């Protein structure tokens, strides 16, 4: 949240049109209600940046390689896995006994059957796409070594 | 001539052996390539818009 500003004086309009350019921002209320426009007005602000700039600004968020070809301890992954199918165990009884439901349930109460009631449903769909990325992600490591390393 | 004509070692007298063995295939190296295309190919069908 940031802008540029100027002071108006005490003359009409106070700048020239001539594009769009000044007139695509739409000045917030509380701007207005604290004298925007009135006696001062504001200034488009851009951002170019060179290239040595976007070249940085996209190489911080980057780790190392080695990071990269690093498995993880096999037991924590084993640990994982079956916390996360424990989990999905009493989700999936949760789930059956919620789509019983969902008939016997007013169209518009439905609408409130997931307002502090945990919902089978989206659950089951975070747990599956963890379980099946990280699990993906280390048979690709471990296979992509055992060939990589003699 | 029989044996002969089929690929007998003709040991000993009346003892032949039939190399029941097969082989024995033992001998294991881990196919990756084929494992690692599978896997790619998991994440694809994945991530891909259908």
């Amino acid at each position: 949240v940031i802008d540029a500003f100027r002071l108006i004086n005490a003359n009409h309009e106070p700048r020239q049109t001539t594009s769009n350019l000044g007139h695509l921002n739409k000045p917030s209320i509380q701007a207005l209600i604290h004298g925007l426009n009135r006696h001062y007005y504001s200034i488009t602000i851009n951002y170019r940046k060179n290239e040595l700039e976007q070249k940085m600004l996209l190489n911080l968020h980057k780790k190392s390689w080695m990071e990269g070809l690093t498995l993880q301890d096999y037991s924590e992954h084993c640990k994982h896995n079956e916390s996360v199918v424990k989990e999905m165990l009493e989700l999936a009884k949760n789930y059956n006994k919620a789509v019983e439901e969902e008939d016997k349930m007013t169209p518009e109460q439905l609408a409130i059957k997931n307002v502090g009631k945990q919902d089978p449903k989206r659950h089951l769909e975070e747990h599956v796409d963890v379980l099946m990325t990280s699990n993906i992600v280390q048979c690709l490591a471990a296979m992509l070594d055992t060939v990589v390393f003699k | 001539d029989y044996a002969k004509k089929r690929g007998w070692v003709l040991g000993p007298n009346n003892y032949y052996s039939f190399a029941s063995q097969q082989q024995k295939p033992e001998d294991t190296t881990i196919p990756s390539t084929e494992l690692a295309k599978q896997v790619i190919e998991y994440a694809r069908q994945l991530e891909m818009i259908v």
